[PDB]
RNA sequence: AAGGUAAGUAU
RNA sequence: ACUCUGGUUUCUCUUCAGAUCGCAUAAAUCUUUCGCCUUUUACUAAAGAUUUCCGUGGAGAGGAACAACUCUGAGUC
């Protein structure tokens, strides 16, 4: 029920992302009252217990912190930016915008695999990393 | 062919990729019934003048049944008046054709 | 369209061809601009325009 | 109440704000942008007020921007149905006659000018006197007596209270 | 329209 | 033949829509099916329900312009 930590102030999120060491800071931009964003928050809550050792999730509200809306072009719901090691990582998953996941993951295990791949890429030092599962298609059929 | 056409008609009754323009596969006017396929054009007894059809061509394309019947039924005075009217019309047509390609 | 009227007004081609070119452009926008990709529905308009021109 | 203004100041404004690539019309800022929100609407008017073949020229008024950013044609195209049908029937006959007479017809070029043609100045070449000649028929004076007095006009019979309301 | 930005490194 | 009768052009403003608002006709979103299908922009094509959008009428109000010329019915005429 959206009990994850939330950035009341915009600058607080900035220093929270800055205060990172050997961990990935998943800043989930959006609004809790949105239904798709509610599903994304529920998925993040489910993941949080399993991967709290290196993956920290820290939500934020666009209305509360609108200064970062124009910084990374935050104009969609469910947006996720893996701002890790003080470096905005390039997560490529077969999408045009390979630096933003703006829709709730269908399954928790997929998100866990994605976040651990992001951690591996960040620790290796590369600023870009690909996804084992391409999302160019939704596998609707 | 017409008998077989009626046969399969009764059988049927009872038993992205962008396109530049329309296709002819959607035509529905194909009816084997000769009465429906060949419909008598409504000439209104010499009074039917379709909009886009050329007036001179329509007069030529007219079946002239009404015209012939009117000529037969016209009296001697009526025939004289019709002859004078058509003579004046021919003179006017000559006047217009003189201007064209002069 | 505006430039066609401009070149008509500034002499050039006569008014009969002006009307003919207006007719063509109105009934060939699909070819001229290819709205197909810009909008799929517009194809309907252009295709029917061809139909009306077909009759015209 | 408000009234009209001479076109000279509109021409001066558009000439001054000919291009926004310089520092001239940069101060407009939001004011300029505001008008842009309704840019397509004016286009509608320019596709509704565009002249018919009989309309050799028309002097429809406009609503322009104080900065000259946009111009709005404040005219709803009004023509009585029978007179419009009669005019277009005359044009139908005349076009058929012209096609019959003309041995080779010519279609103009898809680009009316060069692809980099600058916006033509109204005072420079649009003000040219030569208007060519609109497609006008020669009807019989005896039969067309109630016709040729006002026929082939943008708004025929205007200010004739015996026939129409007027404005 | 697109689903086709390698990242890294100091200037 | 006698007395009162009293404008129409207009400009806007505020309402209500009966009336094919419009003797013309678009678009957007949502919803169910159809071709679906490769993700959204999208579609195909119909139905259903909204919305915007071009427009319009009724009615009322306020100024300008013909407001003095009355139109016209009533006034046993």
């Amino acid at each position: 029920s959206y009990m994850l930590p939330h950035l009341h102030n915009g600058w607080q999120v900035d220093q929270a992302i800055l205060s990172e060491e050997d961990r990935v800071v998943v800043i989930r931009f959006g609004h809790d009252w949105d239904p798709t964003c509610m599903k994304m928050d529920e998925v993040l809550y489910s993941i949080a217990e399993k991967v709290k050792n290196f993956a920290v999730i820290y939500l934020v509200d666009i209305t509360e912190v609108p200064d970062f809306n124009k910084m990374y072009e935050l104009y969609d719901p469910c947006t996720v930016m893996f701002f890790f090691r003080n470096k905005h990582i390039m997560i490529d998953l077969g999408t045009g915008n390979n630096n933003k996941i703006n829709w709730a993951m269908e399954d928790k295990q997929e998100m866990v695999d994605i976040i651990e791949t992001v951690y591996r890429g960040a620790r290796k030092g590369r600023g870009l990393v690909v996804s084992p599962k391409d999302y160019s298609t939704k596998y609707r059929y | 062919k017409d008998k077989s056409k009626e046969l399969h008609a009764i059988k049927e009754r009872y038993l992205r990729k962008f396109v530049f323009e329309w296709d002819a596969s959607e035509d529905t006017s194909i009816d084997y019934n000769p009465l429906y396929k060949e419909r008598h054009q409504v000439q209104l007894l010499g009074r039917g003048f379709i909009a886009g059809i050329d007036l001179k061509q329509q007069k030529r394309e007219q079946s002239r049944f009404y015209g012939d019947l009117m000529e037969k039924r016209r009296t001697l005075e009526e025939k004289e008046q019709e002859e004078a009217r058509l003579r004046k019309l021919r003179k006017k047509e000559a006047k217009q054709r003189w201007d064209d390609r002069h | 369209v505006v430039d066609s009227h401009v070149q008509y007004r500034l002499g050039n081609v006569d008014a009969f061809q002006l009307a003919d070119g207006l007719q063509y452009i109105f009934a060939h926008v699909g070819q001229l601009t290819g709205m197909y990709r810009y909008k799929y529905k517009l194809m309907r308009q252009i295709r029917m325009c061809k139909d009306l021109k077909h009759l015209i | 109440q408000k009234e009209d203004m001479p076109p000279e100041h509109v021409r001066k404004i558009i000439r001054d704000h000919g291009d926004m690539t310089n520092r001239k019309f940069r101060h407009d800022k939001r004011v300029y942008l505001g008008a842009l929100k309704y840019m397509p609407h004016a286009v509608l008017k320019l596709l509704e007020n565009m002249p018919m073949p009989w309309e050799q020229i028309r002097d429809v008024p406009v609503l322009y921007h104080i900065t000259g950013a946009i111009s709005f044609v404040n005219e709803i195209p009004w023509v009585i149905e029978p007179v419009y049908i009669s005019q277009w029937g005359s044009m139908w006959i005349m076009m058929r006659r012209e096609k019959r007479d003309r041995r080779h017809f010519k279609r103009m070029r898809f680009p009316p000018f060069d692809d980099e043609e600058p916006p033509l100045d109204y005072a420079d070449n649009i003000l040219d006197v030569e208007p060519l000649e609109a497609i006008q028929l020669e009807l019989d004076p005896e039969e067309d007596a109630p016709v040729l007095d006002w026929f082939y006009d943008h708004q025929p019979l205007r200010d004739s209270r015996k026939y129409v309301n007027g404005s």
